[PDB]
RNA sequence: UUCAUCUAGACAGCCGGACGGUGGCCAUGGAAGUCGGAAUCCGCUAAGGAGUGUGUAACAACUCACCGGCCGAAUGAACUA
RNA sequence: GUGAACAGCCUCUAGUUGAUAGAAUAAUGUAGAUAAGGGAAGUCGGCAAAAUAGAUCCGUAACUUCGGGAUAAGGAUUGGCUCUAAGGGUCGACGAUCAACUU
RNA sequence: CUCUUAAGGUAGCCAAAUGCCUCGUCAUCUAAUUAGUGACGCGCAUGAAUGGAUUAACGAGAUUCCCACUGUCCCUAUCUA
RNA sequence: GCAGUCAAGCGUUCAUAGCGACAUUGCUUUUUGAUUCUUCGAUGUCGGCUCUUCCUAUCAUACCGAAGCAGAAUUCGGUAAGCGUUGGAUUGUUCACCCACUAAUAGGGAACGUGAGCUGGGUUUAGACCGUCGUGAGACAGGUUAGUUUUACCCUACUGAUGAAUGUUACCGCAAUAGUAAUUGAACUUAGUACGAGAGGAACAGUUCAUUCGGAUAAUUGGUUUUUGCGGCUGUCUGAUCAGGCAUUGCCGCGAAGCUACCAUCCGCUGGAUUAUGGCUGAACGCCUCUAAGUCAGAAUCCAUGCUAGAACGCGGUGAUUUC
RNA sequence: UGUACAACGGGGUAUUGUAAGCAGUAGAGUAGCCUUGGUUACGAUCUGCUGAGAUUAAGCCUUUGUUGUCUGAUUUGU
């Protein structure tokens, strides 16, 4: 018979499977639709989580009952310092799909980006690219052909990028090797731009700038093995059930004789891949810069560190992009960002934004000083010091 | 954006820190954070709370 | 025309009747505009219209359902501006189906979403947050 | 299959006419061809119904049956499986 | 010892240290807990849980077989410390000496 | 007025743990009540030691409402062994 | 139970806007019967809770056709199951009924789905009471009260998790196939405008929010406390102090981290082809004709974009490949 | 054999709420003494040193400090 009262099914089930991603690094397996006209760029960026802080700032939104008031709004800070350019991809296009003809590596590699090839890195010999960079003897003439071919041929063209994961405060030491798309025109100045650019960094500041939609991609917090409750949202069974609670009742009727996929189940969760759209960028900070807490309106001397650092990550020495909102995956996870997919007109983007005040509190606990400064003039003079 | 002052301790309240509770008779108290908002819920004199800056006035300390 | 605010008054909470209509309180058994889910509570928040019954109050007003507003919650919601705010009590008053108070004065405080939301609480309103 | 129209011009198509006796008689507050009953007529007639519809409170007025101007050979109706 | 108490909790004498262990800390469990706002809307049904609780003082309705109901209902107080007052024995209207707790 | 029995259900009580019709009718209780209570009684099929009616007190008996209380629920979360 | 055909009539006129007698053709298996084919060395017997999927005879939402469609509202119908279809009082109840919200509170199947998923209020063991019946033991689709809900560790299914074999090993990828998701409303404005004698009274475009759902996340707020972190408190033990033990986490307040809540916040894409339908040209049938050839637009539909997984017997690029 | 790693230490951050000890013309009062205005003793508590002390990664941040560690086993060939 009938369900007998309507409800929507728990849970998503074009999320599926709910197993744990192939790689902490979840693979772009979109990017931007190429328009030839525009000069060669970067379509994504690698960058590590670092956390969430708050912000202040003038609402722009006419019509809206907060238009020109103070709003209060999360965002994640992700360090991002540039990413060096060690290679290029060329991609034919066959009747079973894209396919790699061939890729172009840079002379030098460095320690970081070396230790990705490696299981072992301490009790290896780093024979890695030694002969590849042989090929660089008198002319690179072997290179030279390499890239005459992807120029002859791949009509997409993807440079190979790393992370320098040594200038975040991690501790993994092993750079994230991954492949971004290179829109703009002329496959041969694809190739022209990825060669001229090896061996050399890319800033977060030449492929993103402030007010821009962008894409987060990630593997999200792991949790484990999950029951049905919190993997699906399913509804806790009476406190009289035998046998549990934190169950499914019905598992399926007695026809199809069999558990259907769509039925919801205890298994993993988290650590999945996803792609979350539409996260506006607040800052495209500078660790050079000092005052990169700081706004027009605060001019206090200030990172955007929190006071005690980053809980669980660090301080912040690089370039950061500080989007609006939170993003997939936890702290100190790689996580990719890309431009968006689509032209977005809807006031929600192409609102300017302007930061009127970040906060630097600590996380560590209910944080009252933003500096330690203030910290001093409202303590006043301790025992210890001061 | 204003800082606000914890009506309880008298600590500075930066924008989203704390709660606000609107009393019967229309009076408005910011706390921090909740251990300000659970002695004044108890009752507590800030007075009589060591680390308050009204006991700190009281008792001339710093100052 | 107003912003979500944490529903804290789900159909059977009894809140004050702040009015001078000679109510002492109101039953929730509705909310305006609440959605539908199995299970689920209708509830109110600050400045949401209810359909209420006087639970005690003057014979003349027990004993019917009629429109009330919100004007006092108690449950915490956040405010677009980064606070979380609360009153002491929850708190209602009776309105007809178009939002016009039966009373004709406000005890006590009442939330800004509410006094935004219907011009005739707003105007019979004292302090507002 | 059966019955019809047709080079003595079939049907369709475009345009002209579509009167007089006559608001025919009666029921209706008013009904003139046309909400309704009966009578189902002729003169002019190639031709016109006391009326095929639209329209009017009733009129008036368009419209079609009917006959014509033009083209020039097949066409129409009811049936059967 | 606390405490009205052979209650509960801690300890002395005496006895035991016996239940297969080691490492991790997923789901679901068994046992024990907490929870914003609402407060039975859950459910056959307040099941389960929570709330109350000792003692002192005040106050206590209907009904009643006058015996009860009754701890009705409903309130207030309670720590520590320093004191004060009252309540005795024995011996020779008073003196000497001795002494334990309850308010 | 009749037929009629041994006598023809009296005092009481009731949709009662006894009433089919039936979720009876009225009132109250609620926003809403096949529930509860108070009434009514041509009562399928109430009723007098096969005891009737009522009763203070008592009850790990059945039931309704109210206050307090709460994770029973809204709507779940967390912690320990 | 649902749907047709005819068309006497209703519909002021007018059979077919909407209906529709007398008749008649069917369909369905969510009624109840009929039967007794399967099961009596046993398929767990009501209902609810929970959860998934399917059907369409479509309540709502999308786009439309018709009206006795002026507007508003409504009615009939088409494509359409993509998407949703509720909170409660009484009752074991299915059913019913009422209150209320809502866009709507559509109907159903899946062994009258679902008891090694629950529950056990009812029916339907044994206790007991009443009424009627019986001389009686006892009977009662009459009422009432109490009444043990057992086992999975096997196989498969499902959910997640490893993994031999391809020279080895490592990195970066491709994408067959499978899944897929967003949903609905309100306010402002359009606009007191179109329409209408008036009463009343829209819609497109735009904006701000919200509902239901989903995926994340913990900056903030809240919850959680074995941080047994700090402090406080009782009883007792360590001669007192200091500092501690025990009270099965002794209790209380605060409590960082972590986890977590529509109790918090963030995010949830745009192209093509189509259905109904409305058209273009245009014969059939010198006219007419959206249709026959051809062709335009067009739905919450479909397929893609995008999103998830990555074939462990699909594939590609690239690095290093053992002196002994 | 290093912008190495670890264990401690330092600092920052955070939590609690002012440690022990000493002292005091603080202390409701009480009991002695004699030079009769003090002194001695008991005293919950109070005040000062003292936003002190304690804890702070166990999944906080940081580190010119101190101390130490850094070749064990198995297998893999186109
Ligand atoms: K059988
Ligand atoms: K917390
Ligand atoms: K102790
Ligand atoms: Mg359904
Ligand atoms: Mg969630
Ligand atoms: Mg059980
Ligand atoms: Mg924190
Ligand atoms: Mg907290
Ligand atoms: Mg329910
Ligand atoms: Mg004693
Ligand atoms: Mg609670
Ligand atoms: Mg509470
Ligand atoms: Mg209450
Ligand atoms: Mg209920
Ligand atoms: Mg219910
Ligand atoms: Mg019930
Ligand atoms: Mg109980
Ligand atoms: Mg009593
Ligand atoms: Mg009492
Ligand atoms: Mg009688
Ligand atoms: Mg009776
Ligand atoms: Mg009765
Ligand atoms: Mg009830
Ligand atoms: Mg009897
Ligand atoms: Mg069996
Ligand atoms: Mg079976
Ligand atoms: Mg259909
Ligand atoms: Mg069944
Ligand atoms: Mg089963
Ligand atoms: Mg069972
Ligand atoms: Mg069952
Ligand atoms: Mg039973
Ligand atoms: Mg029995
Ligand atoms: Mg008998
Ligand atoms: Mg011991
Ligand atoms: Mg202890
Ligand atoms: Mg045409
Ligand atoms: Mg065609
Ligand atoms: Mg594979
Ligand atoms: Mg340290």
């Amino acid at each position: 018979s009938h369900r007998k009262y309507e409800a929507p099914r728990h849970g998503h089930l074009g999320f599926l499977p709910r197993k744990r991603a192939a790689s902490i690094r979840a693979r772009v397996k979109a990017f931007p639709k190429d328009d030839r006209s525009k000069p060669v760029a970067l379509t994504s960026f690698l960058g590590y989580k670092a956390g969430m802080t708050t912000i202040v700032r003038d609402l722009d939104r006419p019509g809206s009952k907060f238009h020109k008031r103070e709003v209060v709004e999360a965002v994640t800070v992700v360090d991002t310092p540039p990413v060096v350019v060690v290679g290029v991809v060329g991609y034919v296009e066959t009747p079973r799909g894209l396919r790699s003809l061939t890729t172009v590596w840079a002379e030098h590699l460095s320690d970081e980006v070396k230790r990705r090839f490696y299981k072992n890195w301490y009790k290896s010999k780093k024979k890695a690219f030694t002969k590849y960079s042989a090929k660089y003897a008198q002319d690179g003439a072997g290179i030279e052909r390499e890239l005459a071919r992807i120029k002859k041929y791949a009509s997409v063209v993807r440079v190979l990028v790393h992370t320098q994961i040594r200038k975040t405060p991690l501790a993994q030491k092993k750079a994230h090797l991954a492949e971004i798309q290179l829109n703009g025109g002329s496959i041969s100045e694809k190739v022209d731009w990825a060669r001229e650019h090896f061996e050399k960094t890319v800033a977060v500041d030449s492929v993103f700038e402030q007010n821009e939609m962008i894409d987060a991609i990630a593997v999200t917090k792991g949790h484990g093995f999950e029951g049905v409750t919190h993997r699906w949202g399913t509804k806790k069974l009476p406190r009289k059930t035998h046998r549990g609670l934190r169950k499914v009742a019905c598992i399926g009727a007695w026809h199809p004789a069999h558990v259907m996929w769509s039925v919801a189940r205890a298994g993993q969760r988290g650590y999945h891949s996803r792609t979350s759209i539409n996260h506006k960028i607040y800052r495209v900070g500078k660790g050079d810069d000092e005052a990169n807490g700081a706004t027009s309106f605060d001019r206090t001397k200030k990172t955007i560190t929190p006071m005690g650092g980053f809980v669980h990550y660090g301080e912040i020495k690089n370039d950061f992009i500080m989007v609006k909102g939170c993003i997939p995956g936890n702290r100190k996870r790689i996580v990719t960002l890309r431009k968006s997919l689509y032209t977005n007109t809807s006031r929600k983007a192409l609102e300017e934004v302007s930061l009127k005040w970040i906060d630097t509190a600590s996380k560590f606990g209910k944080g009252r000083f933003q500096t330690p400064a203030e910290k001093h003039a409202f303590m006043g003079t301790l025992k210890k010091d001061l | 954006m204003k800082v606000e002052i914890d009506s309880f301790s008298g600590a500075k309240i930066y924008p989203g820190r704390g709660t606000l509770f609107v009393r019967g008779d229309s009076k408005i108290f910011r706390f921090q954070n909740s251990k300000s908002a659970s002695l004044f819920k108890q009752r507590k004199n800030p007075r009589r709370i060591a680390w308050t800056v009204l006991f700190r006035k009281h008792h001339k300390k710093g100052i | 025309t107003k912003f979500r605010i944490s529903l804290g008054l789900p159909v059977g909470a009894i809140m004050n009747c702040a009015d001078n209509s000679g109510a002492r309180n109101l039953y929730i058994i509705a909310v305006k505009g609440s959605g539908s889910r199995l299970n689920r509570l209708p509830a109110a928040s600050l400045g949401d219209m209810v359909m209420a019954t006087v639970k005690k109050g003057k014979p003349e007003l027990r004993k019917k359902v009629m429109p009330a507003i919100v004007v006092r919650q108690a449950k915490s919601w956040r405010r677009r501006d980064g606070v979380f705010l609360y009153f002491e009590d929850n708190a209602g008053v009776i309105a007809n189906p178009k939002g016009e108070m039966k009373g004709s004065a406000i005890t006590g405080p009442v939330g800004k979403e509410c006094a935004d939301l219907w011009p005739r609480v707003a105007s019979n309103s004292g302090v507002v947050v």
